[PDB]
């Protein structure tokens, strides 16, 4: 299946 | 840490991927998330995740959080070769020190602090 492209700079809290 | 994405695909198919993976993103790293044997977590649809080298273990528990539709009580662990990893990491880091031959990162998440219980 496909790669799940994760975006930078993500919220943490 | 056995994982049932290795049981799926053969050693030799998953290799060729990483490295043709690594080669077309190396600004990212590969990662395989699995719930945890026996954990009591959400499944997981999504295995395959393109990891930015740069974000932090704590933004990836934010996102799978999310992904599973945790309870704000509800606690998240992740292992990587049965430990569970910095929370101030970098996913490229620890991909750096863990990564398997095939040139994947395996991540397990849990409900639990120990890995398998």
């Amino acid at each position: 299946e496909e790669w799940e492209m994760v975006p930078r700079h993500s919220g943490s809290g | 840490m056995k994982f049932q994405y290795k049981e799926d695909h053969p050693f030799e198919y998953r290799k060729k991927e990483g490295e043709k993976i690594r080669k077309k993103y190396p600004d990212r790293v590969p990662v395989i998330v699995e719930k945890a044997p026996k954990a009591r977590v959400p499944d997981l649809d999504k295995r395959k995740y393109l990891v930015p080298s740069d974000l932090t273990v704590g933004q990836f528990y934010f996102l799978i959080r999310k992904r599973i539709h945790l309870r704000p009580e509800d606690a998240l662990f992740f292992f990587v070769n049965n430990t569970i990893p910095p929370t101030s990491a970098t996913m490229g880091q620890l991909y750096e020190d863990n990564h398997e031959e095939d040139y994947f990162l395996y991540v397990a998440y849990s409900d639990e602090s120990v890995y398998g219980k």
